[PDB]
């Protein structure tokens, strides 16, 4: 059995459950739209590729609606149109792969009336970020009872994966298919509490974030995307304005200038 | 002749400028204002021998009239080399002769006297 789940206004709605007469036949996903920024020099052969990018793509769901009678059919069509089309983008996922969700916007799709009570539909959701992300962030535990993780999410079956560290040198595993960069509108949060003047170094990437003031254990330093704060107060003037990024796989992190470090990473995995 | 004759700056070699983009060719005249010809030449096998000669200060003969090139714009886009040629009638080159002497005071002149004064002892054959 196939079904489609929609996250809207903080509520999860099953498409089949919401509309009893509507059942999802099949789901499908367009392949990533790779595009190399070609540059052509006249007289030479081929192109000089720039930086490969990914265009928005389409997630499709073929379904059918079976109503009791004609007024019921029209009412169901209107209610489905009301439910699907909202002002802002929402989230969708499928039973087949319940660990991966897409932030999407609906597309105009017309009901194909086959009989007096049945109508075929092929809903298409445009995903504009160009990638899919996990339903849960890195802060969620990798436990069975959380009911969030599934197979095929590049989870390493060779070592434990935790995202809270108590020492000055450790490794963090980004399981996504893209390098997590807040400059690319990626979600990434770091919460560190320690004593002294801190400096975070990502050795594999080679990046370094530097804060130039003394810190106490009671003050939390929070880097969200491209904003560093202490106690939710912007302190960008007192930093080196550097930002760390998470490469694919393992990243070696070293923290200098502080003691009793407690650093936590909170970011979703980027799939495609 | 309706084609263009190209004579080098040093007048050593005079040939026919072929493969001119006649669609871009234009001849502009305005009384007491301007007299010029503008066009674009692409370097091809036919004119490869003399393509280096066409440039600034070269002379173009068109319909029996001489035009001095005053603006040349070589351009290279891959394998095509194009020059945008603008040439003014040789008469305006008379601006290269300056009469330094001054006939001070207010005086009634005719056209003949002023013209004789302007083109006195010319070295450009005007």
């Amino acid at each position: 059995m196939s079904d489609l789940f929609l996250e809207l206004n903080g509520k999860v709605h099953s498409l089949s459950e919401t509309f009893p007469g509507l059942s999802v036949q099949e789901v499908s996903r367009q392949s990533p739209q790779l595009s190399m920024e070609t540059a052509e020099i006249a007289g030479t052969d081929g192109v000089i590729p720039g930086m490969t990018q990914f265009k928005p793509f389409i997630f499709s769901a073929k379904c059918n609606l079976q109503a009791l009678d004609i007024p019921d059919y029209h009412l169901a069509v209107r209610e489905i149109y009301e439910f699907l089309f909202q002002r802002d983008s929402y989230y969708i996922w499928s039973d087949q792969m319940p660990g991966i969700r897409y932030e999407v916007h609906p597309k105009p799709v017309d009901f194909s009336r086959e009989s007096d009570r049945v109508g075929l539909l092929t809903i298409e959701f445009d995903v504009f970020k160009g990638y899919a992300e996990s339903r849960g962030t890195s802060l969620d535990p990798m436990t069975f009872e959380v009911d969030l993780w599934q197979m095929g999410m590049n989870l390493s079956n060779r070592d434990d994966l935790f995202y809270v560290f108590r020492e000055n040198t450790f490794r963090v595993y980004n399981a996504g298919s893209d390098r997590v960069n807040p400059l690319m509108r990626h979600e990434l949060d770091i919460a560190m509490t320690a004593n002294g003047t801190p400096t975070i170094h990502n050795l594999t990437t080679g990046e370094s974030f530097e804060y130039r003031k003394e810190l106490q254990k009671t003050d939390v330093l929070l880097l969200n995307n491209i904003y560093p704060l202490v106690n939710n107060r912007r302190v960008g003037k007192d930093t080196n304005h550097g930002i760390i990024t998470l490469e694919k796989g393992w990243n070696d992190f070293e923290i200098k200038g502080v003691t009793d470090v407690t650093i936590a990473f909170n970011f979703p995995f980027i799939y495609r | 002749m309706d084609y263009v004759i190209i004579q080098s700056m040093d007048k050593e070699v005079e040939e026919i400028l072929t493969d001119i983009d006649y669609g871009s060719f234009s001849y502009d005249y305005e009384k007491n204002t301007s007299r010029a010809i503008s066009f674009t030449v692409n370097k091809t096998k036919q004119n490869a021998a003399i393509f280096d000669l066409v440039g600034n200060e070269a002379i173009l003969t068109y319909q029996g009239q001489q035009f001095v090139i005053k603006k040349c714009t070589p351009k290279s886009i891959g394998g095509t080399i194009s020059k945008q040629i603008t040439a003014q009638h040789i008469c305006y080159t008379v601006q290269d002769h300056v009469q330094y002497n001054v006939k001070s005071g207010r005086k009634k002149y005719s056209i003949q006297t002023v013209l004789e004064f302007a083109l006195q002892d010319n070295v450009l054959g005007f």
